[PDB]
């Protein structure tokens, strides 16, 4: 049979109708039991009356069994209107880019309008995964009366209560009234050094962050994590955003618009194919929007249950019951020292992979207090002193009485680069280091040494922990380090906490 | 100077009285500075017809706010949804007159939607007040799987959070299900005897019939329900003694229209004294920009309190819904409905009438009944709990200890 | 199984098994067995 | 046993970013304050807040 699919794009995109047709052009057996006749259209701008007229005209003339809408602007008012049109005309609509991609909370049960975006639940899940990955167990929660905040807080509490990580949720803050006038400041004053999950609109988030800076809440050890609701247009970066503001969003860099259109067409084609296999044939669309047809208008067979389990090009683009992607292409970006949104991590198949194994310290502002309490520490694995173990399979975090420590393990014998795996270090030296941290009140970023082994002066160049310390790549060595004359000449040693001579061991 | 106010009403006399109310408000405030011109249109069976009509007539008229109401036909399947979307495109505030559906309470979907009647979910608050009056702690919830049931359950749970208490169970059923016997069977074994229901009329009637068939409406049980459970078909199968809620002016149009026009006129007068006020966009097609002061207008409306409203003191909470509405507690007696009290903004005050609880008894029944059939779970531990297979007679052979005393077996 | 808070593979939700699951799910109202009292079990239920 | 947890000098103004992170460091139950009466009012108001 023939399946008519309409693809709508805005004028801002520098994409032509010819290549929209070519996107379903090479004929590589994309559609096995049916032939897709893609019809494309571009509108200069999206305003309501033109939107209804265009959709109705394409339904009448082209007799489209589906729709793929791609908006250019960031107007959030287009999503609900598309949902309403889908509910009225029973046309499966797919939000692709711009306003059409803004996730809606609740949709009409009779509507078949799906979106390519991540719900607030998935953003909360990914931010919590970030927090777990960097051992930011202690955290606070500052929100406003912005819509959906109750759902966000409820989901955060539910995820905290049902996690083995052992989260430390200090408090829930709701600045419902004026920010700099009323008692709100008092609440903002009871937040200590932790991670602040901030959820509010950008216009008021600027005020909140400015007030936090005025209250000294933007230090080196304060990490602000915010969802995509505030981190909207990347090009618009207010000066009040502190550097290192961790955020999550839908990626517009890698996952380009052409790939979006191809994915949408593939999803529609696969759903139509599965529906053809299950039901009898593809049903004709509605006659016209107008006329007030005397009919229940409910199709005998629809595309709802067929869109739940869809696989295209090996990617799992399935959709949930509400319309959220099961595997959204979520990206984690930060505000670096150059005041530009820089990609850091990605979220694929319920797994979060980060470029930085250990969180680098970001200068929040030009007047920020310089970081001196954070120390980089080298360490070498020794059987009784420094035991290196893998992450706990049960809680997926470093267990009690151990500390995080990143090991730079090579990929394989061929390549020369490697990856930093965050393992858990424990033992005598680790306990001494923990006690020193609790006494002197200094933080540390433990990391194992891979260059040398206990230090050795070769070609007048030191390796190992001694090499790392002398070349200022780290502050101290905590491993099983023997105090020797040359080492004491090169680096300064503390008092010996355990006597280790040279001894001979033999079989009895 | 001229400010246009738009309206989508049901019957011609409704628009006529809306116009005369606008004229009265203009005379009250004074038309010397600003003249309030009222434009209006009737409903249409097709939602897309509303979508085109609001653009062609309402948006093209440079309106500041649109007052929407339900059609005369008893159908209530999200009729004001299209307008709230279209006027939501430009952040034009929309005043809901008689729309009690709670999906509009979510400002995430509808960016600018005000209303003068509390939604069905707010009814839960009244039930919470009953907890403080009759001392009921253990209850069963019978919400539906649609948005109304979820919202009502969430609001009730949030209110019970401050009491450090939770409902015994929250039973959920799909809308329009013929068989609901399983849920009532599961609820029967629970010790709590207070049933709270909130669903559609057909589902309420089905649950009432199932409860009557399962001997669920006898003595010792109390039913608290919303307005939808005591109106229409749900009334014909409603068991005696149930307690429902009714809004005083829920079905009234005149009072709501007058109060909404008054409050929107007051908000317009308060807004127009501000600086750099931007007129609303003209024409639905070719004008994609949002109203610059639209959010400011909505904030002004939500912060505006009417002095002497016909329905009462009109006040809007942070969710854009009416606050402190008079609820009439309605009790079913001998297949007839009688008022047994009234709920003001905060508290409930009864009347000289005597409340007849289900089962015919006049004494206030206890919230829950003690269960003396304790379901015991035990594990097989040899020194503590020997387990032995029984014979064909149903019991295992009796033994005796060293002292000769028989060993007790269960 | 006596009862132990175990992470179910799907949805990553804490769930109690054995007697703990039977009691918390409402299928039983009292546990009479060699049940050792400790911090983890006393958080969700009450011991005599 | 005397526990000199910290000795804080509130050199700058009493409302800016500094003297807020400094006042948060006091986890002890006894605070010996020394200033003028007008500055004492501001410091105690900030501590109450």
């Amino acid at each position: 049979p023939a399946l008519n699919i309409a693809v709508l794009l805005g004028h801002s995109h520098d994409v032509t109708e010819r290549e929209l047709r070519n996107l379903w052009g090479p004929e590589q057996a994309t559609g096995l039991p049916l032939d897709v006749n893609v019809v494309a259209l571009l509108m200069n701008r999206t305003d309501p009356k033109s939107l209804i007229t265009h959709v109705c005209d394409l339904m009448s003339g082209a007799r489209i069994h589906g729709l793929v809408f791609g908006d250019d602007t960031d107007q959030e008012a287009v999503a609900q209107m598309l949902d309403f049109i889908s509910s009225q005309t029973f046309i499966p609509i797919l939000g692709i880019h711009g306003g059409a991609s803004m996730i809606m909370a609740d949709k009409d049960p009779t509507s078949t309008f799906f979106q390519f975006g991540a719900s607030i639940q998935q953003q909360a899940t990914v931010m919590l995964k970030i927090m777990q990955d960097y051992d930011w167990h202690v955290f606070s929660l500052v929100t406003t009366i912005f819509p959906g905040y109750r759902d966000f807080i409820s989901f955060i509490k539910t995820t905290v209560d049902n996690s083995f990580v052992g989260w430390d949720m200090q408090n829930v803050i709701t600045l419902d009234t004026s920010f700099e006038d009323a008692k709100t400041q008092v609440q903002l004053k009871k937040i200590h050094s932790s991670v602040i999950l901030l959820y509010c609109s950008k216009d008021e988030a600027v005020l909140i962050l400015s007030e936090a800076r005025s209250l000294g809440l933007t230090g080196y050890d304060f990490f602000w994590i915010v969802p995509s609701l505030v981190s909207g247009n990347t090009e618009l970066i207010p000066k009040e955003f502190p550097s290192g503001l961790i955020s999550v969003s839908y990626d517009d860099w890698d996952y380009s618009l052409e790939a979006r259109v191809r994915d949408g067409l593939g999803i529609l084609t696969t759903a139509a194919s599965s529906m053809l296999e299950k039901f009898s044939y593809i049903p004709e669309a509605k006659a016209s929007c107008y006329g007030q047809a005397e009919k229940p208008e409910t199709p005998l067979h629809t595309l709802h249950q067929f869109m739940v389990n869809v696989t295209w090009d090996g990617k799992d683009l399935s959709f949930t019951e509400e319309g959220y992607q099961v595997h959204p292409r979520l990206v984690v970006i930060v505000l670096n020292k150059d005041r530009e949104w820089e990609k850091v991590g990605k979220w694929e198949n319920q797994t979060l992979s980060l470029r930085h194994a250990v969180w680098p310290r970001y200068k929040s502002f030009s007047d920020c207090e310089p970081d001196d309490n954070h120390l980089s520490i080298v360490t070498l694995e020794e059987a009784p002193f420094v035991i290196v173990e893998d992450i706990d399979p049960l809680t997926e975090t470093c267990v009690r009485n151990t500390v995080p420590c990143r090991k730079f393990v090579k990929i394989n014998n061929s390549t020369n680069e490697g990856m930093n795996v965050k393992k858990c270090c424990k033992g005598f030296c680790i306990d001494i280091l923990k006690k020193l941290s609790r006494t002197v009140k200094f933080t540390y970023d433990l990391y194992l040494v891979t260059n040398g082994k206990h230090g050795k002066k070769v070609n007048n160049v030191w390796n190992g922990m001694i090499g790392e310390v002398v070349y200022q790549r780290a502050v101290m060595a905590v491993g099983s380090l023997t105090i020797n004359e040359e080492r004491s000449e090169v680096v300064d040693f503390s008092v010996p906490f355990v006597e280790t001579g040279i001894s001979v061991m033999v079989s009895r | 100077k001229i400010v246009n106010i738009g309206a989508v009403l049901s019957t011609r006399k409704h628009e006529q009285m809306f116009r005369e109310a606008v004229n009265q408000a203009n005379k009250r405030h004074g038309s010397w500075k600003i003249q309030l011109n009222a434009t209006s249109v009737t409903h249409k069976p097709n939602a897309i017809q509303m979508a085109l009509s609001v653009c062609e007539d309402l948006i093209s008229s440079q309106v500041y706010a649109i007052l929407v109401s339900h059609p005369p036909t008893p159908n209530d399947h999200f009729t004001p949804t299209p307008v709230s979307y279209t006027a939501g495109f430009y952040r034009i505030p929309v005043l809901g007159l008689t729309t009690r559906m709670s999906i509009y309470s979510d400002k995430s979907i509808h960016l600018s939607f005000l209303r003068t009647v509390p939604p069905y979910s707010h009814q839960s608050s009244v039930w919470f007040e009953m907890m403080r009056v009759y001392n009921w702690n253990h209850i069963i919830l019978l919400v539906s799987d649609d948005h109304e049931g979820r919202a009502a359950q969430k609001r009730l749970e949030t209110l019970l959070e401050e009491r450090e208490s939770k409902a015994e169970k929250v039973l959920q059923f799909d809308p329009g299900t013929k068989n609901v016997t399983a849920l009532l069977m599961e609820a029967r074994e629970l010790e709590a005897r207070v049933i709270i229901l909130s669903a559609s009329e057909d589902d309420a009637a089905t649950v009432y019939r199932a409860a009557a068939m399962l001997n669920m409406t006898g003595s010792g049980y109390v039913w608290l329900v919303g307005e939808r459970e005591i109106s229409g078909n749900a009334l014909r199968y409603a068991p005696d003694g149930i307690i429902g809620l009714q809004l005083i002016n829920g079905k009234n149009e005149s009072a709501h229209i007058s109060d909404a026009v008054g409050v929107v006129a007051q908000a317009v007068h308060e807004l127009l004294e501000k600086e750099n006020i931007t007129d609303p966009p003209r024409g639905c097609v070719g004008n994609t920009n949002i109203w610059k002061t639209g959010p400011l207008f909505k904030r002004v409306l939500m912060s505006s309190k009417y002095a002497d409203g016909v329905t009462g003191r009109v006040e809007f909470n942070e969710d854009g819904d009416r606050k402190f509405a008079n609820y009439s507690i309605m009790n079913l007696q001998n297949r007839k409905l009688v008022q047994v009290g009234i709920y003001n903004g905060t508290h409930v005050i009864p009347n000289d009438r005597k409340i007849i609880w289900p089962g015919g008894e006049t004494e206030k029944p206890r919230g829950y009944q003690m269960s003396t059939r304790l379901k015991i779970v035990t594990i097989h531990q040899e020194p503590f709990v020997y387990v032995k297979p029984t014979m064909s007679d149903g019991t295992c052979k009796e033994e005796f200890t060293v002292n000769g005393d028989p060993v007790k077996k269960v | 199984k006596f009862g132990t808070q175990e992470r179910v593979n799907n949805s990553n939700k804490k769930e109690w098994n054995g007697m703990m699951g039977e009691l918390l799910s409402g299928q039983a109202d009292m546990i009479v067995a060699p049940l050792t009292i400790n911090n983890e079990r006393a958080q969700y239920i009450e011991f005599s």
